[PDB]
C-alpha cells in the first residue's frame, strides 16, 4: 500500500475543486531562458516564475516525495509556468515533464521533435 | 521627489541625532495601499524592495555566504522572504531559515520551533528577521521596550554574527527592543528603511551594516526609537509599487569578499577600516552545523 497523492490531486481537479493556492510567485525580468527548473528565476516573456517547494505538491501536502531517497526537484529551485496555467503551478508540474536535453517543458516550449 | 521610484525610503541621518519623546505613531497614509503586480504576494514585494535597497551598501558578499533568516514562515505555510532572499543571494549561498510554526521553504536547512531554541557552530555573514508577534500592537497600554525573541536577536548578533557581516530586522512602533538599537551603533552604519510598498505600516528594517564587534557610537534606544517614531510621523511615505518593475539589476553581486579568521589581539585600526567598507569578513570558515533544541514532556 502507499497512498497515491498525484492521481487524488487530478481527480480532485477533474471534479471541480479549487486548485492549491499560495505558490510562490516571483519578481523578474520575463527575458529568461524559459527553461523549466532553474536556480533563479528563467521565466520569459509567456512565463511567471515561482518558488519551487510552493510548486511541489508533496512539499506543500507534507507527505513523501515519491522516489528512493526522497530527493525534491523543485524545492530550492525556481519553476517557470506558462502564463495561461498560473491558476495552478502544482497541477501543472504534476501533469508535465520535462525535457532531458534542452530545459524546456515538453509541450511548453520543448522544440527537439522538430525537424 | 524621486522617492516613489526607490524601493523604499531610510532614516535620515539628522532624525537619527534628536533626542525626541516616544510619541503615538499616527501615520497619514494609514489604510492606503501600493497597487501590486497582479499575483505578487506583499511579502515578496516588501522583501524585493529591501533587497533592491540592501543592493546599495557596502555589504561583505564572500563566497560560500551564510545568511540566516528568521521569522521565515506564514499562516500560508510557504516562506515568501526566503524564496526573494534565494533569488537574491548568489548561488552557493548557505541559506538557513527558521519559524516558529511549520512552514515549506526553498532554504537549504529549515529549523522550526522558537528561536531561543536555536543554536548554530558557526557565525553568519547576513542575518534577515521578520518574526512578528502580532500581541504586541496594543494602542491601550504604554509602548515599552519588548524582550522575547528580540533577546535572542541581540544576543545571536554579538555571538554568532561575523565581523563585517550586516543584519536587517523587522521592527514596527510597538514591536521593538531598546538594545537592538543600541547594538546598532556597534556596526559601522545602520538605518531604519521602510519599504515603498508597507509605507502605510510602521513596520521598517533596522539594518546594521559592517559589524565591528564593539560600540562605535553610543545609542539610546528608547530616544532613537523615539526618533525613529518622530520621523515616520512627521513625513508621510507615498506607497509605490514602481521599484518591482526593474529587476534587471537584482541580484546581489558576488564580490568574494576575503574572509579571514583573526583573533582580536589582531584586530587592529587598519582591519577595523577593511570592515568599515564590506571588504572583509572575519569568522572561522569550517562546516556550517545548526540545531534546534526540543524540550521533552509528558
Ligand atoms: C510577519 S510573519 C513573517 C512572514 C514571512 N517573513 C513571509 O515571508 O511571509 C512573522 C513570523 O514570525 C514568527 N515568530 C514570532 N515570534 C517568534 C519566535 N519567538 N520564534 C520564532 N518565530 C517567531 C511567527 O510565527 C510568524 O510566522
Ligand atoms: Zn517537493
Ligand atoms: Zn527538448
Amino acid at each position: 500500500f502507499a497512498v497515491d497523492a498525484a492521481k487524488a490531486y487530478k481527480d480532485y481537479l477533474a471534479s471541480g475543486g479549487q486548485p492549491i493556492t499560495n505558490c510562490v510567485k516571483m519578481l523578474c525580468t520575463h527575458t529568461g531562458t524559459g527553461q523549466a527548473i532553474t536556480v533563479t528565476p528563467e521565466a520569459n516573456m509567456d512565463q511567471e516564475s515561482f518558488g519551487g517547494a510552493s510548486c511541489c505538491l508533496y512539499c506543500r501536502c507534507h507527505i513523501d516525495h515519491p522516489n528512493p531517497k526522497g530527493f525534491c526537484d523543485l524545492k530550492g529551485k525556481y519553476v517557470q509556468i506558462p502564463t495561461t496555467c498560473a491558476n495552478d503551478p502544482v497541477g501543472f508540474t504534476l501533469k508535465n515533464t520535462v525535457c532531458t536535453v534542452c530545459g524546456m517543458w515538453k509541450g511548453y516550449g520543448c522544440s527537439c521533435d522538430q525537424l | 521627489s524621486s522617492q516613489a521610484w526607490q524601493p523604499g525610503v531610510a532614516m535620515p541621518n539628522l532624525y537619527k541625532m534628536q533626542r525626541m519623546l516616544l510619541e503615538k505613531c499616527d501615520l497619514q497614509n494609514y489604510g492606503d495601499s501600493a497597487t501590486l503586480p497582479k499575483g505578487i504576494m506583499m511579502n515578496v514585494a516588501k522583501y524585493t524592495q529591501l533587497c533592491q535597497y540592501l543592493n546599495t551598501l557596502t555589504l561583505a558578499v564572500p563566497y560560500n555566504m551564510r545568511v540566516i533568516h528568521f521569522g521565515a514562515g506564514s499562516d500560508k505555510g510557504v516562506a515568501p522572504g526566503t524564496a526573494v532572499l534565494r533569488q537574491w543571494l548568489p548561488t552557493g549561498t548557505l541559506l538557513v531559515d527558521s519559524d516558529l510554526n511549520d512552514f515549506v521553504s526553498d532554504a537549504d536547512s529549515t529549523l522550526i520551533g522558537d528561536c531561543a531554541t536555536v543554536h548554530t557552530a558557526n557565525k553568519w555573514d547576513l542575518i534577515i528577521s521578520d518574526m512578528y508577534d502580532p500581541k504586541t500592537k496594543n494602542v491601550t497600554k504604554e509602548n515599552d521596550s519588548k524582550e522575547g525573541f528580540f533577546t535572542y536577536i541581540c544576543g545571536f548578533i554579538q555571538q554568532k554574527l561575523a565581523l563585517g557581516g550586516s543584519v536587517a530586522i523587522k521592527i514596527t512602533e510597538h514591536s521593538w527592543n531598546a538594545d537592538l538599537y543600541k547594538l546598532m551603533g556597534h556596526f559601522a552604519w545602520w538605518t531604519a528603511f521602510v519599504t515603498n510598498v508597507n509605507a502605510s505600516s510602521s513596520e521598517a528594517f533596522l539594518i546594521g551594516c559592517n559589524y565591528l564587534g564593539k560600540p562605535r557610537e553610543q545609542i539610546d534606544g528608547y530616544v532613537m526609537h523615539a526618533n525613529y517614531i518622530f520621523w515616520r510621523n512627521t513625513n508621510p511615505i507615498q506607497l509605490s509599487s514602481y521599484s518591482l518593475f526593474d529587476m534587471s539589476k537584482f541580484p546581489l553581486k558576488l564580490r568574494g569578499t576575503a574572509v579571514m579568521s583573526l583573533k582580536e589581539g589582531q584586530i587592529n585600526d587598519m582591519i577595523l577600516s577593511l570592515l568599515s567598507k564590506g571588504r572583509l569578513i572575519i569568522r572561522e570558515n569550517n562546516r556550517v552545523v545548526i540545531s534546534s533544541d526540543v524540550l521533552v514532556n509528558n
